[PDB]
């Protein structure tokens, strides 16, 4: 047996906030891509991750093994008049680790595992992404004077790894940078970064 | 796992008991990326009474049934004594007798519901009636019954010490009945405490009180309640009562939850009304206090700060007292009195207060003079001349003279001459004794104001004494906090006077404006203890209040001072200044951003001459910030903020995990505290940037910098920034 | 019908929350007594507070260090900063194995080893310490329910 | 209002798996490389 939402939920509006001051809020609509349900027993390779890696390390739980009853056929909560019990789980999958906010020039982006490349030989960081953090694009495309050159400025900030334990390349490591492009001629775009 | 509905001994932590409710130790998870969790089922369950009945019988079912005969036998509201049933039945609609409103209540229980062995309510059942009428006006006179005794299975298997039956019979007559308001109760005890041979014991409780009663069954002795003329002739009762409650008269005799017992014994200790526990008693059950001397021999045991450690006595109490005042035209005249006895009616227990005052005023005058007595042969806890608690005989003969003058432009002037004198010697102050009687009953300034107020005004026209502030400078930048009200409510040997003036009174100079400039003089014996003294202390204070609103801006000055030569209450002698200013615009819709400017500024200067130095404490606390509410981009809003605190020979002492809070104060730590910050705080649409860097360093007098506590030199700092998102579904 | 249906139905409510942090001290102090009062007598807000109010124990939120994600209340005397920081709290270690936490400035002054234990050389002469600085390493979070 | 129902109501939904199966070896070899292939190199569908 399986409990399906309807699916409606997958836009979040932005809310009032701030201490030195009130913004006025509702001012920014984001696409989230959360899907959930709830479940009645628990998959074959359901485990409990004690570690924060994600990632299933040598006898973690056997989910299964856990909540006695979830599945399979080692455990099976019965009563003696037949009814059988199953735990009840809410499962759910978020997709979206990005919020973005802002609409014409200025888009900013807040999110875990940060996705940006300034060029090759300096941020090719795709792929994978480099940590968690924001990044800031900045696009003057409609500045009456300089909107034919079609003047771009990048910026990147984070902390790589996210949140890691010692020993761990990305313990206390912190990236950032900025990118300036332009478009001169027909479709040459020269661009300046640091990083 | 026990039942007792409170987390015990490391019970379960219940996030560890389903791995993946919540936390990071544990998260559920599916390798494909899935995330589970268990789904509770929650619910909140507050109502655990049942009422069956419309109008004439009602029958109410439930745990913890709160129930309330009277004062002295079922004060059990406020927790309510166990699970059971409570019939109420209303004869308000018989034909022949209904407009006397009769009412029958009956209450029967089991303490506590179902408990365990050793404890209080194990197989402890109680029963009770209570009937009651309305023959006059409002006097509802009622007579119950009210038992609570142990069954079979609880006069075994239940150690405690629970007696095995008590059995308590009453009546009252509280209400209003010819313009007077009467307030009797009866009860009687007989307990029989367990062991073998039981001895039943027996114990009354009687009062005749006649007073006005508040709702919440505390008694209001500034109401006269008999009031035997008009406001030219208008001799005012204010109080006549009487007390009989025996000595073995506790929560127990009368089967109640808590009380029959001195509220404060530093304040009214004649009165058990206490609020905290729901315990409404008129009278209290006292008791006789003498020194402790247990383990070594020889000298009284005191506490660690060396206040006294006493041991408590239970004696009863039988007394009476009468309160009173002949209201005539331009004059008035109180007086009041009382002598609290033990139950026994020995006179090494009586404390007998005596008083009276006499107000005359006229136009823009008034002149007050008041003499109070107390002349207390119980022990009672007090500082010495010395300053060391001493438990003995207090005698105590105040009186003062005021002259208080309003000249009508929200101004007024007052002079003083107040004069205590305990146990014969001058007595720089009463030691608190004078607060030990619920009658003290002075009278108030002003013309057409002949009131008879309970408490003696020693906390008026006298200077403050706090040495504690909620902000770092001497509290000149709380805008909650009125210097200018600060009191010390300890009555002095002293004279003196004090002009002053209002801003909330019409027809005042400056609009919202306060001060409080005065003079005074405090007499001090000539060494420690003798008779033969000087009015040699001299205190010189003024505080100062502005608010206004000038233009956007909203301004707001306030100050202080002071400049005592003597220990008065805690502050120690010396100079004591402190200057504050708080600016607070509005946007400006003219200028561009439309920035909205803040501000902050407080200076503080105490010069303590303790007994160990002669030290300088001072303190600056000085606080920007602008905040643009338009800034580029549509809906981008910056703001930056910077504040810092400076401070000489100051600490901070903080909560004590009792409802003190925590407070700024004097010290001699030869240190100088820097604590600094900036505060930037950018918004974009609706995502927050917080930026914030803070250093705090504490040097010695040499420089040492003890801050960072590694002992390297280097001050402590601190950083952090935010980007705060909040999004709803 | 659709009152009955509306009777025994399930509201959903799904709330996301947003946010990324990072705080490096060294002593753990608290901020909130920089910020002005209110006119009700309570500080003004930021983003930098622990909180910590408390009408039980008369705490408030200047009694609380406001750096990392530790709330380590400030401590009065010379091991906190005069009531302005975090103490300095050793630590001592015992024979036995066990341990236990000395709150001063100066461990000399362990007036109270219990009379069982002695004090192993396993520190710096048996006395550790307790370091001082917190760190919440940046890192944005997202949490879901 | 019945968008509104249903904006936050629950699809139930069930699963039956009916099946007998018996299966008998010695050596537990494979029968999947003898089906024919498929144009794009699938083996054919079988019910073992």
């Amino acid at each position: 047996l399986g409990f399906d939402t309807s699916g409606q939920f997958s836009q979040v509006t932005s809310g009032t906030g701030g201490s030195l001051f009130s913004t006025a809020g509702r001012l920014q609509v984001n696409q989230i891509d959360l899907n959930f349900g709830l479940v009645t027993g628990l998959p074959s390779d359901a485990y409990v991750d004690t570690n924060g890696n994600g990632k299933k390390d040598d006898g973690e739980a056997t989910g299964r093994g856990t909540y006695l009853g979830s599945g399979g056929t080692a455990a099976i909560l019965r009563d003696p008049a037949g009814n059988v019990y199953r735990p009840v789980f809410f499962r759910f999958k978020n997709a979206t680790t990005q919020f973005s906010v802002g609409n014409n020039p200025v888009i900013v982006t807040l999110g875990q595992q940060q996705k940006f490349y300034f060029s090759d030989y300096v941020f090719d960081n795709n792929y994978d992404g480099r940590g968690d953090g924001f990044t800031v694009t900045v696009d003057g495309s409609n500045v009456p004077v300089i909107g034919a050159w079609k003047p771009q400025i990048k910026g990147v900030y984070g902390s790589r790894s996210g949140l890691d334990g010692t020993a761990e390349a990305g313990y206390g490591v912190y990236y950032r940078g900025v990118r300036a492009q332009i478009t001169p001629v027909g479709t040459l775009t020269a661009g300046i970064h640091y990083a | 796992t026990n039942g007792n509905g409170k987390k015990d001994d490391g019970e379960a932590t219940g996030r560890g008991t389903y791995l993946g409710s919540g936390g990071t130790a544990a998260i559920l998870r599916d390798p494909a990326g899935n995330v589970y969790r268990p789904v509770f089922f929650r619910f909140k369950n507050a109502t655990t009474q049942f009422s069956v009945g419309n109008n004439p019988v009602i029958v109410t079912l439930g745990q913890q049934q709160k129930f309330y005969f009277s004062d002295y036998v079922f004060d059990n509201n406020y927790d309510g004594r166990g699970d059971g049933f409570t019939v109420t039945v209303d004869g308000s609609n018989v034909p022949v007798i209904g407009a006397w409103k009769p009412q029958i209540k009956g209450v029967y229980g089991s303490r506590s519901g179902l408990d365990g062995t050793a404890e209080a309510g194990y197989g402890v059942y109680y029963r009770g009636v209570r009937a009651q009428i309305t023959p006059v006006g409002t006097l509802t006179a009622g007579i119950h019954y009210a038992q609570e005794g142990r069954d079979m299975f609880g006069a075994a298997q239940n150690t405690t010490s629970t007696p095995s039956d008590v059995t308590t019979y009453g009546a009252d007559l509280h209400g209003k009945a010819f313009g007077v308001e009467l307030h009797s109760e009866y009860a009687t005890s007989r307990v029989r405490p367990n062991t073998a041979n039981a001895a039943v014991q027996t114990s009354n409780a009687f009062y005749a009180r006649v007073a006005t009663r508040k709702d919440n069954l505390a008694f209001d002795l500034n109401t006269p309640a008999a009031k035997f003329g008009n406001d030219t002739f208008g001799v005012s009762l204010y109080d006549l009562n009487y007390r009989k409650i025996d000595a073995g008269y506790n929560n127990v005799a009368g089967i109640s939850e808590y009380g029959y017992g001195s509220y404060s014994r530093t304040s009214a200790q004649n009165i058990a009304y206490n609020p905290d526990t729901g315990v409404t008693a008129p009278f209290a059950n006292l008791d006789r206090q003498a020194y402790t001397d247990a383990n070594n021999d020889g000298t009284s045991d005191r506490n660690a700060d060396g206040t006294v450690v006493a041991t408590n006595t239970k004696i009863g109490q039988m007394g009476f007292g009468v309160k009173a005042a002949a209201n005539l035209g331009p004059v008035a005249i109180g007086g009041y009195y009382d002598t609290s006895t033990g139950a026994n009616g020995d006179n090494a227990n009586r404390m007998t207060e005596a008083g009276g005052s006499a107000k005359v005023a006229y136009s823009i005058f008034s002149l007050r003079g008041t003499y109070n007595t107390l002349d207390s042969n119980r022990p009672q806890i007090y500082r010495d001349a010395a300053g060391t608690q001493i438990i003995g005989d207090a005698k105590v003969r105040r009186y003062a003279v005021q002259a208080d003058v309003t000249p009508g432009l929200g101004l007024f002037v007052g002079a003083y001459y107040r004069d205590v004198n305990v146990n014969g010697v001058r007595s720089t102050t009463d030691r608190g004794l004078l607060g030990r009687g619920y009658l003290a009953s002075s009278f108030e300034p002003g013309v057409g104001n002949n009131a008879y107020r309970t408490g003696l005004r020693c906390a008026d026209n006298n200077f403050g004494t706090g040495t504690r502030d909620i902000d770092g400078v001497g509290g000149v930048l709380n805008p909650a906090v009125n210097l200018d009200q600060s009191r010390t409510a300890t009555c002095f040997t002293s004279y003196g006077v004090e002009a002053g003036h209002a801003g909330d009174n019409a027809n005042a100079l400056v609009k919202d404006l306060f001060f409080r400039v005065g003079y005074s003089r405090v007499y001090v014996p000539t060494t420690a203890t003798a008779t033969t003294g000087d009015f040699s202390g001299s205190v010189t204070y003024g505080d100062a209040r502005y608010d206004r609103k000038v233009g956007v801006a909203n301004v707001r000055l306030a100050g202080s001072f002071s400049t005592t030569n003597t220990q008065l209450d805690s502050r120690p002698a010396g100079t004591r200044g402190a200057v504050g200013l708080i600016v607070r615009t509005d946007p400006l819709e003219n200028v561009p951003f439309r920035p909205q400017f803040n501000g902050q500024v407080g200076y503080y200067t105490a010069d303590n001459r303790v007994a160990a130095g002669n030290y300088n404490a001072n303190a600056t606390k000085y606080g920007a910030g602008v905040v643009l509410n338009d800034f580029l981009l549509p809906q981008t809003k910056i703001g930056v903020r910077y504040d810092g605190y400076m401070a000489q020979n100051r600490q901070y002492t903080p909560f004590d995990g009792d409802g003190t809070q925590g407070y700024f104060s004097d010290a001699n730590n030869n240190r100088r505290t820097n604590l600094n910050g900036v505060y930037v705080e950018g918004a974009y649409q609706d995502l927050i940037f917080s930026y914030g860097t803070y250093t705090l360093s504490q040097k010695d007098l040499n420089g040492v910098e003890y801050g960072s506590g590694i002992n390297n030199g280097q001050p402590a700092r601190g950083q952090t920034f935010k980007i705060s998102y909040k999004v709803n579904f | 019908r659709i009152a009955a249906l509306e009777r025994n139905a399930f509201s959903v409510k799904p709330s996301l929350t947003i946010g990324y942090s990072v705080s490096r001290t060294s002593r753990n102090f608290d901020v909130d007594r920089l910020f002005p009062l209110n006119a009700d007598g309570t500080v003004a807000n930021n983003a930098f507070t622990s909180g910590g109010i408390d009408t039980d124990t008369g705490a408030q939120r200047r009694d609380f260090g406001d750096f990392g994600n530790a709330s380590d209340p400030v401590v009065a005397g010379a091991a906190g900063l005069y009531g302005f920081a975090d103490g300095v709290s050793y630590t001592v270690y015992f024979t036995d194995g066990s341990t236990a936490t000395f709150d001063g400035l100066n461990p000399a002054d362990y007036k109270v080893p219990t009379g069982k234990v002695i004090d192993t050389t396993k520190g710096r002469n048996g006395f550790g310490f307790n370091n001082l600085a917190r760190y919440k390493e940046g890192s944005t979070d997202i949490g879901i329910s």
